RNA sequence: GUCCGACUUUAUGUCGCGCACUGGUUUUCAACCGGAUCUUUCCUUCUGGCUAACCUGUACUCCUUGUGGGUGCAGGCGAACC
């Protein structure tokens, strides 16, 4: 503790602290290619959606808001991007 | 940590990105982009709504990003700025909300103080943007003006 | 079609560059329909340690999109053709000085045109197909300044030894010595 | 409010060196830090501190080997002129010998001894001994 | 500390912690003094020749004591890798 | 170089304080301050003075064939100054 590295700590540490606490501040949200069975179309989606998404091709919802990140649809299929 | 008006700590925030640029999985236009930010501002949306709208239901990590220019900065180019800005008007929707519940209950104090408040933040917000002249210098708030800004 | 790819006083170097950037135009379906409109603003030659030379094309700027678009292929033929020498697609922007008190007003000076943004950004260009994810600034015991910049582990494979001979190219831009580190 | 920034990192090096750590991480990471540091390392009372990019203001970190004793504002920058230099020094440093009233002058933040050697004096930024 | 002529005026120059690089108080009755001794080929602890870590009683008091002299153990060659630079 | 303290009515040869005054101070040194210069690096710039000064080249070379050195007139250096 009285000799340690602050300009290279552990990443397990990293994910380890809080958001706005790491050496420089990112962001742990990302981004989603999220498909609905409707149609082939792919949406590009947040993790802490705030709004009812759906395709524009079909009125299918897509995620869902919650007081921290999407729910997602039951159906659709998603992959990180 | 600093909540003006209340004896709040908190911090919930969030943290923007260190990359400037635009992210490499994106694949749109600034453009159209641009086009969809003037397209929901003429439906009638502030930029808050609109900045959302961009970061749900599509790519757009921040216009500033993606475009170059902020929201706010992109509908004053184009003209689609509101006369009033968006955190003072909403500033003014809740202060005569609070006084329409006022006056139709006389007995609620703490909404009475609560109201002192509002009016407060909204002296504050007001003279900031009477500085910066966003806001004409005889700019000011009263009984009656508020509902005829929001109205 | 020499002259007009560059728009500058002719030197005997630089016409071998505009020769083979002819060449390259000769291929049609991908290094044509975007590289006509195309410029330079005299192209240096920097020195590296053991022999080796970095290439510095100096874009007028308005170009540099598509010059960024185009860029990884460019750059390999060019390699290609030009043997020891690194090419490095870098913009050139006007650094002002500042308003001395005693001196005169002109206007104000927009922040991008300074030395610490022109530099920003010319240390950004130096390199397209990595992006810059971090900069650390180490200033050492004896007095002096290293600018640490950290690039990302992926896309890495571009820049496998040119690394230091874009050291080189920021030195003889600057004199700010800087070392290349890819974090894990 | 952070009202006086090179207050906070003085005080985070006195709070980290008293405690017998090497390092501080110093938030805001301002010119005049990165120059009170500077001179630091200069004199030998610090050892070999960095700058972090955010874009947004920054961080530093600092590596200390116990050669430090104390730093120190003086939070209003009293405008110090060349008679009041000495009388700062025997107010603030603990003997003659040594220690150093940072203090910024026009010609930049310098130690008391320099801007004494320049026969310039402007304002007094801090104290290191 | 030195006379103007050029000799030495100070008594007893005190010892410096090894961790942390504070003098040693003459009635700092915590402070410790480590000795390891030096190993040669067969682990034939060598008499007489050995390596010497002055520990402060700060350090001792506050509890970094053990982690200190792992570092400084790891540092001159004596532990494989029990203390890692970064936390 | 200059030289003075131990050698006492004197000094040098001598014992050097490692030079009591004055220089080479590019002996590397090391600073401690400046000044000018190159950065896409400006320090208010011109408008006439005055052209101070030689990027002037007109008549030319005083003198070792040597750009050390000049008598000198239209362009033309203005911070050397009005
Ligand atoms: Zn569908």
């Amino acid at each position: 503790v009285l000799v340690q590295d602050l300009l290279h700590p552990t990443a397990a540490s990293e994910a380890r602290k809080h958001k706005l606490k790491t050496l420089v501040q990112s962001p742990r949200s990302h981004f989603l290619d999220v498909k609905c069975p409707g149609c082939l179309n792919i949406t590009t989606v947040f993790s802490h959606a705030q709004t009812a998404v759906t395709c524009e091709s079909c009125s299918t919802v897509l995620c869902t808001p919650t007081g921290g990140k999407a729910k997602l649809s039951e159906g659709t299929s998603f992959r990180r991007k | 940590m600093g909540r003006m008006h209340s004896k709040g700590k908190g911090m919930s925030s969030s943290a923007i990105p260190y990359s400037r640029n635009a992210p490499a999985w994106f694949k749109g236009s600034s453009d159209g982009v641009v086009e969809q930010i003037i397209k929901y501002a003429r439906k009638g949306l502030t930029p808050s709504q609109i900045g959302v709208l961009l970061r749900d239901a599509h790519g757009v990590t921040q216009a500033k990003v993606i475009t170059g220019n902020k929201i706010l900065r992109i509908l004053k180019s184009n003209g689609l700025a509101p006369e009033i800005p968006e955190d003072l008007y909403f500033l003014i929707k809740k202060a005569v909300s609070v006084r329409k519940h006022l006056e139709r209950n006389r007995k609620d104090k703490d909404a009475k103080f609560r109201l002192i408040l509002i009016e407060s933040r909204i002296h504050r917000l007001a003279r900031y943007y009477r500085t910066v002249s966003v806001l004409p210098p005889n700019w000011k708030y009263e009984s009656a003006t508020a509902s005829a800004l929001v109205n | 079609p020499q002259a007009k790819i560059l728009s500058q006083a002719p030197t005997e170097l630089e016409l071998q560059v505009a020769q083979a950037f002819i060449d390259l135009e000769n291929n049609s379906p991908e290094l044509k329909a975007d590289l006509r409109a195309l410029q330079f603003k005299s192209i240096r030659e920097i020195e590296v340690a053991g022999g080796k030379k970095a290439l510095a094309v100096f874009v007028p700027v308005p170009s540099l999109a598509a010059y960024h678009k185009v860029q990884i292929k460019l750059t390999r033929e060019l390699e290609k053709k030009f043997q020891d020498r690194h090419v490095i697609f870098l913009a050139e922007r006007r650094i002002l000085p500042k308003p001395s008190r005693k001196s005169r007003q002109t206007q104000k000076r927009p922040r991008s045109r300074t030395l610490t943004a022109v530099h920003d950004k010319i240390l950004e260009d130096l390199v397209f197909p990595t992006e810059i994810v971090g900069k650390r600034v180490r200033y050492l015991v004896g007095g002096n300044k290293i600018q640490k910049i950290l690039l990302n582990s992926k896309d890495v494979q571009h820049i496998d030894n040119k690394l230091e001979s874009f050291q080189a190219v920021y030195n003889k831009l600057t004199g700010k010595q800087i070392v290349f580190e890819i974090p894990s | 409010t952070r009202t006086s920034v090179l207050a906070d990192a003085l005080n985070a090096i006195n709070n980290a060196e008293k405690t017998g750590k090497r390092q501080v991480l110093i938030r805001p990471s301002s010119k005049v830090i990165i120059k009170f540091l500077q001179v630091m390392q200069k004199h030998g009372y610090i050892g070999e501190f960095e700058y972090i990019d955010d874009h947004r203001s920054g961080k530093i970190v600092v590596q200390l080997n116990g050669r430090l004793n104390k730093c120190g504002v003086i939070s209003p920058r009293f405008n110090v002129k060349i008679a009041d230099v000495e009388k700062w020094t025997a107010n603030l440093l603990p003997a003659r010998q040594f220690g150093y009233v940072i203090l910024t002058t026009s010609a930049g933040i310098m130690d008391h001894e320099e801007a004494h050697r320049k026969h310039v004096s402007g304002k007094i930024l801090g104290f290191v001994y | 500390m030195e006379n103007d002529k050029g000799q030495l005026v100070e008594l007893y120059v005190p010892r410096k912690c090894s961790a942390t690089n504070r003098i040693i108080k003459a009635k700092d009755h915590s402070s410790v003094q480590i000795n390891i001794a030096q190993v040669d080929e067969e682990g034939r602890a060598i008499p007489g020749e050995y390596v010497t870590y002055a520990l402060s009683g700060y350090i001792r008091a506050r509890g970094e004591a053990d982690d200190s002299l792992n570092r400084l153990a790891q540092q001159d060659g004596l532990l494989k890798n029990v203390w890692s630079y970064s936390r």
